[PDB]
């Protein structure tokens, strides 16, 4: 997902990302948790550049909505991006949508 | 122990002495007037008195009272001059009541005056001979068509003062306005009601956070933001 | 209950309005009045580019 | 000096509202509720965070 900042007096950037579920299904039945990670991406220079890395590991049935605040900001034109390096969920036990 | 000088003292312990002139200046240049000199008697010549080039005016002038003592409360001294002729009157509206203006008081031997003085000259003239006290006029007591009396006081007094004497106010600056702390110099912007003009006649700012924007000096804020919150 | 003061020393947090900046003079323990105070929920990146939530 | 009457009336220039209800000191509404059931721990439970 891509957007882009125009505001022009702003000095932080805060971004509140979350997953809805990470419980794993066994075959039996068991429950597990399982891992998820992120990027959040300013496009400085001409290059886009990985400002965090994120991974989130535990159980949950319910969305967990997390928070991180950014600083520095290029000059306004700047544009923003978050992008998902864990392989899409095939098999439905993994539920681990971000 | 005041550094008199050694003839002075020499004068002063003698058994018979010459006569004891004491000279007022008032100062009025802080306030805004021009300094005036004045002396109770003339010389012997019939001429106004001359101590070194100031050639003090006669006029009746009188100040009783002066003390040293810091034990209990100030000294307020006193001083009446008349005005028959209303030259207190003019100074009086003119300086708004000669208030904060300096006066200062000299005590010189006749010994040592200036040798214009005496009509067979003085061999024994020396202009560095005097006692100097400076002090602050403080209120008219009294002010008619025969005379006109002042009460003194000291440089440093401490009535009307409290020490730490910065408030901390939340929607208000305690700056002047481009003072040091302000820091502001440019063109003007606005006015004291937060209207636009360009006149530097009338630039001053209404200490509210609108008037400091318009300077875009928020900043120095002297006032503390949101404090209202807090204290509710 | 019989605590005794003294015009030189204050150990605790003041409110700001309408009250004086306070002058220190010597090393001293001090409590001052307060300007901000908020309570807010805490961001989870430390500050630097590995951030890890959970176990 | 009867000038004084139309000095002290025009007042001052204040900036901010007069109602200031805007943002007072009332908290807002909490984020993000959640209700969880779950039986892992062999029984009916509800987590609220
Ligand atoms: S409000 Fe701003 S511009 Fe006005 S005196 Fe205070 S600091 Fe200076």
């Amino acid at each position: 997902i891509t957007r882009t900042i125009t505001s022009a007096n702003i000095d932080r950037l805060r971004f509140t990302f979350g997953v809805q579920a990470l419980v794993e299904t066994t075959s039996k039945g068991d429950r597990n948790p399982s891992e998820v990670r992120l990027l959040v991406q300013i496009q400085r220079n001409g290059g886009w550049v990985t400002e965090k890395d994120i991974t989130i590991k535990g159980k949950t049935t319910s969305q967990y909505l997390a928070s991180v605040v950014m600083g520095n900001l290029p000059p306004r034109p700047f544009n923003i991006r978050m992008r998902r390096m864990t392989p899409d969920s095939t098999t439905d036990q993994l539920q681990n949508k971000t | 122990m005041q550094d008199i000088r050694q003839e002075t003292l020499n004068e002063c312990t003698r058994a018979e002495q010459s006569a004891s002139v004491v000279l007022w200046e008032i100062d009025l240049t802080e306030v805004g007037g021009e300094r005036y000199f004045f002396c109770n008697e003339q010389n012997e010549k019939g001429e106004p008195v001359t101590w070194q080039g100031r050639q003090y005016q006669p006029y009746p002038i009188q100040g009783s009272g002066f003390e040293l003592n810091g034990k209990g409360t100030s000294t307020r001294p006193t001083l009446t001059v008349s005005n028959l002729y209303g030259m207190v009157t003019g100074m009086a509206e003119d300086m708004q009541s000669l208030v904060g203006g300096t006066v200062v008081r000299r005590k010189v031997y006749a010994r040592f005056l200036d040798a214009v003085n005496f009509v067979n000259g003085n061999s024994y003239a020396d202009p560095e001979q005097e006692v100097i006290s400076r002090w602050r006029i403080e209120q008219c007591s009294e002010l008619s068509a025969v005379s006109a009396s002042f009460v003194l006081s000291t440089p440093t007094e401490t009535d009307g003062a409290v020490f730490p004497g910065r408030i901390m106010l939340a929607n208000t600056c305690t700056w002047t306005y481009r003072g040091d702390e302000c820091g502001y110099s440019g063109p003007a912007v606005a006015d004291e009601y937060d209207q636009p003009t360009s006149d530097i006649t009338k630039d001053k700012c209404s200490k509210c956070l609108s008037g400091c924007k318009f300077r875009n000096n928020v900043g120095n804020f002297g006032g503390f933001l949101s404090i209202n919150k807090l204290s509710q | 209950n019989g605590k005794q003061n003294t015009y030189f020393s204050s150990l605790d947090n003041m409110v700001a309005q309408g009250n004086v900046l306070p002058v220190l003079y010597g090393e001293m323990r001090v409590g001052s009045r307060v300007v901000s105070q908020e309570i807010s929920t805490a961001d989870e990146g430390d500050g630097g580019q590995v951030v890890v939530i959970g176990r | 000096v009867p000038e004084k009457e139309a000095i002290v009336d025009n007042g001052a220039h204040f900036d901010g509202e007069q109602s200031g209800t805007v943002n007072g000191v009332t908290p807002p509404a909490v984020q993000h509720l959640t209700a969880e059931v779950t039986a892992d721990s062999g029984e009916y439970q509800v987590l609220a965070r």
